[PDB]
C-alpha cells in the first residue's frame, strides 16, 4: 500500500501548490496511521515461524520481516509528523522547518527501496532495492539545494555508495560465477562445508556493510550527517541501518567471520574514542551511531539472533528518535541561531536547558541514561539481551571490548547531561506561544515507551515464543 | 574474465587516484559497471543461461538512471557555485 | 503454611526454567520444506525452463 | 558565560560567538569538526545570487 | 488480569498526557478533556496487546 | 584462417590500453571520447563472445544515452583540470604498484575453490581446452536471446520489471525535484 | 488438457486451526464472500480519513487559526480512504479462506458452489485463456500475496487449477 | 602513601590517566581524516587501503595466526597514536 500512495501522490502533488505542500504530509501521516491500525491482523498469518516465498522466489515473507516493516512505518509516522507539522506560529520556524514540494515523494520511494531489502529473497531484488535506496538517499540529501554543505555532502555520498553499489554487484557475480543460483536458499548447509564460499560472502557482507558506517570507512558518513540540515538527517541516519542491518541478521552468510569479528572490534574502538572531544550535537550524536551499529556487527556472527536484534532495533529507533526529537525542541532557548537549515550545532547551546523548560532535561536525561545501559530504561535489556547472545557463543574477548566500548561511548553521552544542567545567568519567564500539541505528545510517548517499557518484557517474550518458534 | 577484471581494476585505481577533475571520477565509474557487465556476460554464455544476462539487462537499466541522477546532482552542486574545483568537491 | 508458599513459588519457577529450556531446544531443531519455505509448492524439485526441453534431461 | 568551557575530558573548546566568521576564519586548515566558519550563515552569503 | 490491564494503560496514558502538557510549560490540568482521551487510546493498545497474548497462550495450549 | 586465433586477447589488450588514456588525457571531453571508444571495444568483445545483441543494446542505451549525456554536461559548465604532472603523482606510484598487483590478482582468485592459495590462482591460467560444440535438433523454433529475456522479464520477475519502473519514475522525479525551483 | 496443475502440491496444509478453502482465492470469490461486518471495515476507512484530518487540524492547524480543510483534501481523503478500506477488506477475507480465522459460514458456500460445478460438467476453478505453463508461472507469483499488502498491492486474477486441495 | 600512592599512581591508573590516555588516542583518530584539501580524494583511497588491507591480513592469517596478532597491534598502535 505504499505503491498506491505514491502513484496517488505524485499526480496529487503535481497539482497542488507550493502553500499546499505542508497540508499534503499531514495526509499522508494519517494514511499511514491506517496502514498500522486496520491493516495489522496480518500477524495471524505467521504461525510457529510460517515463512512464504511470494512473486516466485523472490520475496521472502517471515514475521521478523513483519516486524521490520511495522517498524519502518510507525518511524515514518514520526518523522512525516516532523515535516507536516508546524513547531510553533513564529515568522522564524516557518523558514526554518519548512518542507519542499517533492520532499514525502522520495521519502516514500526510499521506504519502498528499504522494504524491499528486508523482504527479499533474490540477489538482484537485493540490488534493485539497494539501488532504489540509495537513489532516494542521494535525492532526499540533495534536495535542500540552496546549501553549501548539503549540495557537498550529496555529491560525496553519491561517490562514496557508487563504489559500495559496484562492490556489492561484484560480489553477487563472483557468487555466480561458482554457482548457477541467486539465492542463499540453495546454500543449505552442505554446500559451505564443500565449497570456499568464505571470500565471497564475506565481500558481500562488507559492500553491505560500509554503507552503515562500520569503522574503516566512516568518516564520510559522519561528514555526511554534519552537514545535511537537521530534519534530513533523522531520516537518512536511520533508515539505511535497520533496512541493511535486517537484511544481513536473517541471512546468515558471516559466521565465525573473523573479518566481521575484526571490524566489530574496530568499530565499538574508534567509535567509542572517537566522538570524545567533539563539540558540535550532530557529529557527537553520529558517533552514538557508530558504536550502536558496532553492537549489530556482533550480532552477524552470531546464529540464531532475531530476540536480541529485534529488541535492539526498536531501542535504538525510539531513543534515536527521541533524542533527535528533543534537540529541536531547545532551539526556542539557544542565544544564538545561525545557518537555517541547521539551527543548533554546538552542544554548549544547549547550556541553561534545565532553567528553561526542566521537563525537556527530564526528557533528555531519560533518553540519554538508556543509551548508557541504565536498567530501568529499555536501552539496558538490549544491550544485556546481546550480552545473552555473545556470551553464549564463544565470543569471550567480543564482550569485554563490548564493555570498555560502552565505558568510553558514555563520557559523551553524559556531556550533553553535564552541559544541560548548568547555570544560565537570563532565565526565561514567561513565553507567549507554546509548543504544538500533537507534535510534543509524540516525544511523551516515545520517553513512556523508554521508562515503563520494561513492563512488557514478559508478555513480549513469550509473544516472541510463538509467532517465531 | 580477463577483460572485465583489468577494466575494473583499472577503471577503479583510475578512480582513486583521480585528483586533476571530477568528470574524470564520474567516467571511471561507469567503466567499472562495463567491467562488471563483461563478467556476468561471459558467466551466462559459459553456463548456457539468460540468468546473468537477465541481471545484466537490469543493471544496465540500472546505470544509465544512476548516470541521470548523479549529473543532476553535479547540476545542483555548479548552481551555487559557478566553477568545479579540479582538486574535487 | 510459609513452606507451603515456598514450594508453590518454587514451582512455579522450575516450571519456567523448564518452559525456556524447551523453547531453547525447539529453535536448533531442524524444520520442513513445508514449513520454512512456500506451503504451496512443497517440492524442492524444479522442471524450470520448458519451452525447448529434450526429453531425457530429467533425473 | 561560564570561565570555561567544557569538551568531556576536561579540555578547553571554542564559545562559539557570530565573531568567527571573518576573512581569516574563512579557509583555515583543520578537521571538520572543532571548526567555525560555516559555509552557510546569513553574513557568509551576502547576496548568494543575485 | 484483564482490569489491572486497563486501569495501568491508561495510567500510562495519563503520564503522557502529563508530561506532554509539561513540556509544553502548561500546568498539569490545563486541557483537562485530554486525559480522557489519551487514557482510552493508551488503553486500547493494552486490550490489543492482552488479547494478542490470550491468542499465543491459546496456541501454546494446543501442541498438547 | 589462424589470423582469426588471436582476436579476443587482442580486444583485451585494447581494453587495457584505452584506460591509460581515459585516466590520463589533458582535456576532459578527449578523455569521455577515449571512454565512447572503450564502450565500443566492449561491444566489439561481446559480438566476439557470441552476444550479438548485446552489443547493439550497448551502443545504443550507453553511447547513445549515457555519453550524450556526459557530453552534454562538459559542454555548458565549468570544469577545471590540472594535467598528469610527475611530480604530483609520484607520490602516488608505489601504492599503485602494490594495489594493482593484489587487487589483479585477487579478482583473479575467486573463480577456483581448492583450499591452497596457490592452486587457485593457476585454474585462473588453465583454460587452453577447446570445448566442443554439439549439434542437437530439440529446439523447433527461433527463440533468440532477446525472446527469452523477454519470457523472464515478465512472468518469472515480473517484480522487477515492476519495481524497475518505479526506480524510472524515480529517475524522472529527482532531476525534475532538483532543478526546478518552484515559484 | 489446460487442466493438469503438472506439480506437486500441499494437501489441506492448515494454516492456523481451521482447514483451509484456498491457497489464493480469485478475486471475484473473495469479493463474493465477504461479510457484512467487512464492509463495515469499509466503510469506517472511508469515513475515518477525512474526519482524521479535520480532527488533525483542530489539535493543531496550519496557518494557526482553525478553519476546516478544503474540499480538496477531502475527496483525496475519501479515496485513499476507501483504498485502505478495500485492503484491510480483502486482507480480512482472504485470511477466512486460508483457514488462519473462522470461516463456517463461508465454508458450506463452498461445498455448494463445488458440487454446483459437478452437476453443470465445466472445470472445478475455471476454464482460463492461458496455457497450463503460464498458468502454473502466474499463480507462483499470485501466491499468498496478501502477505506483503504494506508494500505492494497484488491480486489473482488467473483461473489456474491448483489451490492446495485434492481432486 | 597519601601522596604517590593514593593520589599519584592509583589515579594513573585511575580517572587521571585515562583521561590523558583517551586524549591523546581521540586526538590521533579524529585528525586521521584531517589532511587532504579534498573530501573525496582522501576518502575515495581511504576505500582502497581496507579492501587491499584487509585482503593482505586475511592471506597472512589462514598460513599462521600468530605471526598476524603484532600486525594488528601495530595497526592499532599508529591508527590510535
Ligand atoms: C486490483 C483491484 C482493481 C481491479 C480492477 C478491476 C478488475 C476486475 O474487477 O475485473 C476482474 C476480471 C475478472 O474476469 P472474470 O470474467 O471474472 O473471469 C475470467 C478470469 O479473470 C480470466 O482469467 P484468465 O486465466 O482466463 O486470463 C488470464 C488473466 C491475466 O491477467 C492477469 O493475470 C493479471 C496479472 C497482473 C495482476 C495485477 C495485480 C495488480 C498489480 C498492481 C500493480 C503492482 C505494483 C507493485 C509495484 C512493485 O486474465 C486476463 O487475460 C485479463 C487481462 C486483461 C488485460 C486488461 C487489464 C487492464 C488493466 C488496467 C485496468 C483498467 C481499469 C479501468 C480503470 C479503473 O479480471 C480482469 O479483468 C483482470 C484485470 C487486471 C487488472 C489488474 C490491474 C489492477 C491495477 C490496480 C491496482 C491498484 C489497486 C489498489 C487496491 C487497494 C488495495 C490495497
Ligand atoms: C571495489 C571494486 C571492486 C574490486 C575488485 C578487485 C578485487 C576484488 C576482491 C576484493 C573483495 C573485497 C574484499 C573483502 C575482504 C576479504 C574478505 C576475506 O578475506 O574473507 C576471508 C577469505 O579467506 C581467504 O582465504 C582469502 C585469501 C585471499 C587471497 C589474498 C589475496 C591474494 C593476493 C596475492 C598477493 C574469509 O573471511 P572469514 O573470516 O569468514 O574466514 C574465516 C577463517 O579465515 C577460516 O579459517 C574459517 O574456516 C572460516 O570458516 C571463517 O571463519
Ligand atoms: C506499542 C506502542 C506503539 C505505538 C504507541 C504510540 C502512540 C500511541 C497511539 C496513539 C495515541 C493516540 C492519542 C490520541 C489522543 C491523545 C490526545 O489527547 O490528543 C492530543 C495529542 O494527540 C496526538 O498527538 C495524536 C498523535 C498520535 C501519534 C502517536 C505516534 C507516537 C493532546 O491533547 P491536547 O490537550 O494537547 O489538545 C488540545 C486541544 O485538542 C485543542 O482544542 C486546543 O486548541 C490545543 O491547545 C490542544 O492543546
Ligand atoms: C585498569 C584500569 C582501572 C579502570 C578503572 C575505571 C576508571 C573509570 C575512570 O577512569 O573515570 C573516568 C572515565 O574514564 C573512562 O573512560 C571509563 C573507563 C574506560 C576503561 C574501562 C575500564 C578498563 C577495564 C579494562 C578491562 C575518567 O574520566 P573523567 O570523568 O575523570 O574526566 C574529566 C576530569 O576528571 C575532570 O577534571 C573534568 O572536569 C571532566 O570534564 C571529566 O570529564
Ligand atoms: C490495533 C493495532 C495497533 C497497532 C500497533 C502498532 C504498533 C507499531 C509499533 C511498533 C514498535 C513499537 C513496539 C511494539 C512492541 C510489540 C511487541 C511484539 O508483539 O513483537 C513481537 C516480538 O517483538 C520483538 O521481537 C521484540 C520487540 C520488543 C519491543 C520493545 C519495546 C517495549 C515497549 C513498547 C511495547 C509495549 C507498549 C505497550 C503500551 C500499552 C512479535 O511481533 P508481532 O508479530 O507479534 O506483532 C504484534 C501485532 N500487534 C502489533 C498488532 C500486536
Ligand atoms: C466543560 C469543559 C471543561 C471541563 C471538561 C470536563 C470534561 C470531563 C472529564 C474531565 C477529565 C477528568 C478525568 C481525567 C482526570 C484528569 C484530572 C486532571 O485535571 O489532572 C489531574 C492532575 C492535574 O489536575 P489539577 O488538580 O487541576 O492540577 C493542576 C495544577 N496542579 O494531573 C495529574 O495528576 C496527572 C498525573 C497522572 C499520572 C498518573 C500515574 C498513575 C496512574
Ligand atoms: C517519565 C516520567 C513521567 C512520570 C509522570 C508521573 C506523574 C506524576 C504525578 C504526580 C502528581 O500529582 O503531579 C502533579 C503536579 C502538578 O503539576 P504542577 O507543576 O504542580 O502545576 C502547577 C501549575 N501552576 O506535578 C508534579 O508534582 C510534578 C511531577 C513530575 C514528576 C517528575 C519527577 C522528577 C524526577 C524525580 C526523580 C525520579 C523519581 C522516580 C525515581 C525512581
Amino acid at each position: 500500500m505504499l505503491i498506491l500512495a505514491i502513484i496517488s501522490l505524485i499526480t496529487f502533488v503535481s497539482m497542488s501548490k507550493l502553500s499546499d505542500n505542508r497540508a499534503i504530509i499531514r495526509l499522508i501521516n494519517i494514511y499511514l496511521i491506517l496502514v498500522l491500525v486496520l491493516d495489522s491482523f496480518l500477524y495471524l498469518l505467521f504461525l510457529n515461524n510460517q515463512t512464504y516465498t511470494v512473486m516466485g522466489e523472490l520475496l521472502i515473507f517471515n514475521s521478523f520481516t513483519f516486524y521490520i516493516d511495522m517498524l519502518i512505518y510507525f518511524i515514518m509516522i514520526v518523522i512525516s509528523s516532523l515535516y507536516g507539522y508546524n513547531l510553533y506560529n513564529n515568522n522564524l520556524y516557518k523558514t526554518l522547518f519548512e518542507p519542499k514540494k517533492e520532499l514525502i515523494i522520495l521519502f516514500l520511494i526510499n521506504i519502498l527501496g528499504a522494504l524491499l531489502i528486508v523482504h527479499s529473497n533474490d540477489f538482484i531484488t537485493l540490488f534493485v532495492a539497494i539501488e532504489l535506496q540509495s537513489y532516494s538517499i542521494y535525492l532526499i540529501t540533495a534536495i535542500y539545494n540552496s546549501s553549501y554543505k548539503a549540495s557537498k555532502a550529496s555529491m560525496l555520498y553519491f561517490f562514496m555508495g557508487g563504489i559500495l553499489s559496484i562492490l556489492i554487484a561484484y560480489s553477487i557475480n563472483t557468487y555466480y560465477s561458482v554457482l548457477n543460483s541467486y539465492t542463499l536458499h540453495s546454500l543449505d548447509s552442505l554446500i559451505i562445508n564443500t565449497l570456499d564460499l568464505n571470500l565471497i560472502l564475506i565481500a558481500l557482507s562488507l559492500g553491505l556493510l560500509f554503507k552503515i558506517g562500520i569503522a574503516p570507512l566512516h568518516k564520510w558518513l559522519i561528514s555526511i550527517y554534519e552537514n545535511t540540515p537537521i530534519l534530513i538527517t533523522i531520516y537518512i541516519s536511520l533508515i539505511p541501518k535497520i533496512s541493511i542491518l535486517s537484511y544481513l541478521v536473517l541471512s546468515n552468510i558471516s559466521i565465525n567471520s573473523l573479518v566481521i569479528s575484526i571490524l566489530a572490534i574496530l568499530t565499538l574502538l574508534v567509535g567509542s574514542v572517537g566522538g570524545l572531544l567533539q563539540i558540535k550535537i550532530k557529529r557527537l550524536l553520529a558517533f552514538s551511531g557508530l558504536t550502536n551499529a558496532g553492537y549489530m556487527m556482533l550480532l552477524l556472527l552470531l546464529n540464531n539472533n532475531e530476540f536480541s536484534y529485534l529488541y535492539y532495533i526498536t531501542q535504538y529507533s525510539i531513543s534515536h528518535l527521541a533524542i533527535f526529537m528533543i534537540i529541536i525542541f531547545s532551539i526556542y532557548y539557544i542565544n544564538y541561531i545561525n545557518n537555517q537549515y541547521n539551527p543548533i550545532i554546538y552542544v554548549n547551546q544547549l547550556k541553561g536547558l534545565i532553567h528553561d523548560n526542566a521537563y525537556l532535561v527530564l526528557s533528555m536525561a531519560i533518553v540519554v541514561f538508556s543509551f548508557i545501559g541504565i536498567p530501568p530504561l529499555l536501552g539496558f535489556f538490549g544491550k544485556l539481551n546481546i550480552l545473552m547472545s555473545i556470551l553464549n557463543n564463544g565470543y569471550y574477548f567480543i564482550s569485554i571490548v563490548l564493555i570498555v566500548a560502552s565505558l568510553i561511548s558514555a563520557l559523551y553521552y553524559l556531556y550533553l547531561l553535564n552541559v544541560s544542567i548548568q547555570d544560565k545567568n537570563n532565565i526565561l519567564i514567561n513565553s507567549n506561544e507554546t509548543v504544538s500539541s500533537v507534535l510534543s505528545y509524540i516525544l511523551s510517548s516515545l520517553i513512556i515507551l523508554i521508562t515503563f517499557g520494561f513492563i512488557y518484557n514478559s508478555l513480549i517474550i513469550d509473544i516472541f515464543n510463538v509467532y517465531f518458534n | 574474465m580477463f577483460i572485465g577484471t583489468i577494466i575494473l581494476v583499472l577503471s577503479f585505481l583510475g578512480f582513486v587516484f583521480n585528483r586533476r577533475n571530477i568528470i574524470l571520477a564520474f567516467i571511471c565509474l561507469e567503466t567499472m559497471l562495463l567491467g562488471i557487465n563483461l563478467i556476468l556476460l561471459r558467466n551466462s554464455v559459459l553456463f548456457d543461461d539468460i540468468s546473468g544476462s537477465l541481471f545484466a539487462i537490469v543493471i544496465i537499466i540500472l546505470a544509465g538512471v544512476e548516470s541521470a541522477i548523479g549529473l543532476s546532482l553535479l547540476v545542483s552542486y555548479y548552481r551555487l557555485r559557478g566553477v568545479i574545483n579540479s582538486y574535487g568537491i | 503454611d510459609i513452606l507451603n508458599e515456598e514450594a508453590k513459588i518454587v514451582q512455579a519457577l522450575n516450571n519456567q526454567r523448564e518452559l525456556t529450556i524447551k523453547m531453547h531446544e525447539l529453535k536448533r531443531e531442524e524444520k520442513d520444506y513445508a514449513h520454512s519455505y512456500s506451503p504451496l509448492f512443497s517440492d524442492p524439485v524444479p522442471q524450470g525452463g520448458s519451452i525447448g526441453k529434450a526429453p531425457g534431461s530429467s533425473r | 558565560q561560564d570561565p570555561i568551557p567544557s569538551g568531556a575530558l576536561g579540555q578547553k573548546v571554542p564559545h562559539v560567538d557570530e565573531s568567527h566568521q571573518d576573512l581569516l576564519f574563512r579557509t583555515s586548515h583543520m578537521v571538520e569538526d572543532l571548526e567555525t566558519y560555516d559555509e552557510d550563515s546569513p553574513i557568509n552569503t551576502s547576496d548568494a545570487n543575485t | 488480569a484483564l482490569f489491572t490491564s486497563l486501569v495501568g494503560a491508561s495510567g500510562l496514558g495519563f503520564a503522557t498526557k502529563f508530561l506532554s502538557n509539561k513540556i509544553r510549560l502548561k500546568p498539569a490540568g490545563y486541557y483537562p478533556l485530554g486525559y480522557v482521551f489519551s487514557g482510552v487510546a493508551w488503553a486500547g493498545l493494552g486490550l490489543v496487546l492482552h488479547n494478542v497474548h490470550q491468542h499465543s497462550l491459546e496456541v501454546l495450549e494446543k501442541k498438547k | 584462417m589462424y589470423l582469426t586465433y588471436y582476436f579476443i586477447e587482442i580486444t583485451i589488450f585494447l581494453a587495457i590500453l584505452c584506460t591509460i588514456f581515459i585516466i590520463s588525457a589533458k582535456n576532459p571531453m578527449v578523455s569521455i571520447l577515449y571512454m565512447i571508444a572503450l564502450f565500443v571495444i566492449a561491444a566489439m568483445y561481446l559480438y566476439l563472445i557470441g552476444l550479438g545483441i548485446f552489443s547493439l543494446l550497448y551502443i545504443m542505451i550507453y553511447i547513445g544515452a549515457i555519453a550524450v549525456l556526459f557530453l552534454f554536461i562538459i559542454t555548458l559548465l565549468d570544469i577545471n583540470s590540472t594535467e598528469l604532472s610527475v611530480k604530483s603523482n609520484i607520490r602516488d606510484l608505489p601504492l599503485v604498484l602494490i594495489s594493482l598487483i593484489v587487487l589483479t590478482i585477487s579478482g583473479l582468485m575467486i573463480y577456483s575453490n581448492d583450499s591452497i592459495l596457490i592452486n587457485k590462482l593457476l585454474e585462473a591460467f588453465g583454460n587452453d581446452y577447446n570445448t566442443i560444440i554439439t549439434q542437437d535438433w530439440f529446439n523447433i523454433e527461433n527463440t533468440t536471446l532477446l525472446t527469452t529475456i523477454g519470457n523472464v522479464l515478465l512472468t518469472n520477475n515480473a517484480f522487477i520489471l515492476l519495481v524497475l519502473a518505479i526506480v524510472l519514475l524515480l529517475g524522472i522525479i529527482g532531476p525534475i525535484s532538483i532543478t526546478m525551483k518552484h515559484k | 488438457s489446460s487442466s493438469t496443475p503438472l506439480v506437486k502440491t500441499s494437501v489441506n496444509y492448515s494454516y492456523g486451526d481451521y482447514p483451509l478453502i484456498d491457497a489464493d482465492p480469485h478475486f471475484k470469490r473473495v469479493v463474493g464472500y465477504m461479510r457484512p461486518s467487512d464492509y463495515g471495515v469499509i466503510g469506517l476507512a472511508t469515513a475515518a480519513l477525512p474526519a482524521g484530518i479535520c480532527f488533525a487540524e483542530w489539535l493543531d492547524p496550519v496557518k494557526g487559526k482553525f478553519a476546516r480543510p478544503s474540499v480538496k483534501f477531502l475527496r483525496v481523503a475519501t479515496m485513499l480512504g476507501f483504498a485502505v478500506g478495500f485492503g484491510a477488506a480483502y486482507a480480512r477475507s482472504s485470511l477466512r479462506f486460508f483457514g488462519v480465522t473462522e470461516n463456517a459460514r463461508e465454508y458450506k458456500k463452498d461445498e455448494a458452489q463445488m458440487a454446483a460445478r459437478k452437476a453443470a460438467g465445466l472445470e472445478p476453478y475455471g476454464t482460463s485463456s492461458l496455457t497450463p505453463e503460464l498458468q502454473e508461472i502466474a499463480a507462483k507469483n499470485s501466491a499468498h500475496s496478501i502477505a506483503g499488502l504494506f508494500i505492494f498491492p497484488w491480486f489473482n486474477f488467473v483461473n489456474h487449477p491448483y489451490h492446495g486441495r485434492e481432486q | 602513601i597519601a601522596h604517590h600512592v593514593d593520589k599519584g599512581s592509583l589515579y594513573r591508573l585511575g580517572p587521571v590517566g585515562i583521561n590523558r590516555l583517551l586524549n591523546k588516542a581521540s586526538y590521533n583518530v579524529i585528525n586521521l581524516s584531517s589532511n587532504t584539501r579534498s573530501s573525496l580524494s582522501m576518502n575515495s583511497m581511504l576505500i582502497l587501503i581496507t579492501i587491499v588491507s584487509l585482503l593482505l591480513l586475511v592471506l597472512v592469517m589462514n598460513v599462521n595466526f600468530i605471526i598476524v596478532i603484532p600486525v594488528l597491534i601495530s595497526i592499532l598502535y599508529i591508527l590510535f597514536s
